[PDB]
């Protein structure tokens, strides 16, 4: 992902 | 005489009060009068259960949007592994309704509370842009629990978009006053990640929040970096309480844990901070963050006390977030003069890195000039670098009053052969020095291997003020 949370 | 929360979890929120000391000293906050009223925060995450019992007489239409669907409401996407709980859980922390017979209270539990619908689908340059820019005339306040991965081998930051959110929100937002961004540092721990290698918490605008467990440790998941500024409780081993919200599908949990459930306590105590005090800017809430908070008792083996006599740490930058001295810090404040940047360009050739390398220099920190700094706030240290396995490196910033700051541990997991290129690796640990003088850099190789690489640009970055300092600690 390009953001994770 | 204030009347503590009557909810039945408030008992097990031990970090908002408590006799024993190990905790965020928010009822000291309550008993002055601020529990939030009339401040807005909004969490961007993957939505939040609006009409959730413990958040619908606090929910706030006007700080919320689905991004990722592209319309008003945030509502989570419910799924069989409640996949989508996250941003309920964060939102609980901030701004649960008290006294109500429901799971506990958020620190703020009288402001208003929405959530951007964000991270359900491709978090793209653009999604966050529209997220972090949202409607920031009303919108006082934003938490984030989300960021690049975690792998210890990434080096990531906002894009253009996101960049020019972040300098609208400060600039423009609040009124001219600034949005104030909060951040979660990271879960990188087990990785040796350095959330200075997040661009988001590594940026100026955001108060980057790091964790400590019950009996004052740094957890497993934590990231040390120079550009944390301070510390909120969150979870740690299985003998140590967790954290107390709102969950999915009108529920109550007590096990929120990691990164994500320290920034919305952060998020938290500044809406009781702004209060207190409306006319802070987003310079302001810093300010109050490093001179309020509390090292004491966070064990660390890293504290060291900077030129202004205040003990720092890059796990828990100045410690951990006071409420009660927050909101008493803010009534009387003193907007700060507006901020100076001075930019220094350190290099006059390349230089090999090789095994170790140093780099001083003596600078004036742009005395004679309208962006003369004495009283530092943020540095940056900018650096363009080429070297064969990046993880090897580690990067250290001694300032002209002495305090080292570490902008790269080593990354044993960051393999990458494709260096830095003008990162901006930033630190806390010099707010309210005296920048002039000596600036010394050091990059070394940590490891036995023949590494090899050269330092092409040294950019010093100064931000901060010629007025208003305080006697040092
Ligand atoms: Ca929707
Ligand atoms: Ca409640
Ligand atoms: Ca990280
Ligand atoms: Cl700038
Ligand atoms: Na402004
Ligand atoms: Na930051
Ligand atoms: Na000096």
């Amino acid at each position: 992902k390009r953001r994770v949370k | 005489v204030y009347q503590e929360p009557t909810d039945p979890k408030f008992p097990q929120q031990w970090y908002l009060s408590g006799v024993t000391q190990r905790d965020l000293n928010v009822k000291a906050a309550w008993a002055q009068g601020y529990t939030g009223h009339g401040i807005v925060v909004s969490i961007l995450d993957d939505g939040i259960e609006k009409n959730h019992p413990d958040l619908a007489g606090n929910y706030d239409p006007g700080a919320s949007f689905d991004v990722n669907d592209q319309d008003p409401d945030p509502q989570p996407r419910y799924t069989q592994m409640n996949d989508n709980r996250h941003g309920t859980r964060c939102a609980g922390e901030v701004a649960a309704v008290a006294n109500n017979g429901v799971c506990g209270v958020g620190v703020a539990y009288n402001a208003r509370i929405g959530g951007v619908r964000m991270l359900d689908g491709e978090v793209t340059d653009a999604v966050e842009a529209r997220s972090l820019g949202l409607n920031p005339n009303h919108i006082h306040i934003y938490s984030a629990s989300w960021g690049p991965e975690d792998d210890g081998k990434t080096v990531d930051g906002p894009a253009r978009l996101a960049e020019e959110a972040f300098f609208r929100g400060v600039s423009q937002g609040r009124g001219g006053l600034g949005s104030i961004f909060v951040w979660a540092s990271g879960n990188g721990g087990r990785e040796h990640d350095s959330c200075n290698c997040d661009g988001y918490t590594n940026s100026i605008y955001t108060l980057s929040i790091s964790s400590a467990t019950q009996f004052g440790n740094v957890p497993w998941y934590s990231e040390a970096c120079s550009s944390t500024l301070a510390t909120t409780y969150s979870s740690g081993n299985q003998n140590e309480k967790q954290i107390v919200t709102t969950d999915l599908r009108q529920k109550c949990t007590e096990s929120h844990t990691g990164t994500s459930a320290s920034a919305p306590l952060a998020a938290g105590i500044i809406a009781l901070t702004l209060e207190a005090n409306k006319n802070l800017t987003w310079r302001d809430m810093q300010h109050l963050v490093v001179q309020t908070s509390k090292p004491a008792h966070l064990n660390a083996n890293d504290w060291a006390t900077n030129g202004v006599g205040r003990k720092v740490s890059h796990s828990y930058g100045y410690g951990l977030l006071d409420a009660g001295a927050m909101v008493a810090l803010a009534q009387n404040w003193t907007t700060v003069a507006p901020q100076r940047k001075c930019i220094i360009d350190i290099l006059t050739e390349p230089k090999d890195i090789g095994k170790r390398l140093e780099v001083r220099k003596t600078v004036t920190a742009c005395l004679g000039e309208p962006n003369h700094i004495t009283r530092l706030e943020h540095a940056q240290a900018r650096l363009t670098l080429s070297y064969n396995r990046r993880g090897d490196l580690a990067i250290h910033l001694v300032s002209p009053m002495g305090t080292r700051s570490t902008l790269l541990a080593a990354r044993p997991h960051d393999y990458s052969a494709d260096g830095f290129n003008d990162w901006a690796f930033m630190t806390t640990h010099s707010w309210d020095e005296d920048p002039s003088g000596e600036w010394v850099l050091e990059i070394e190789n940590t490891s036995e291997a023949n590494n090899y690489g050269t330092l092409t640009k040294f950019t010093l970055v100064l931000y901060g003020t010629a007025s208003g300092s305080l006697v040092p600690r």
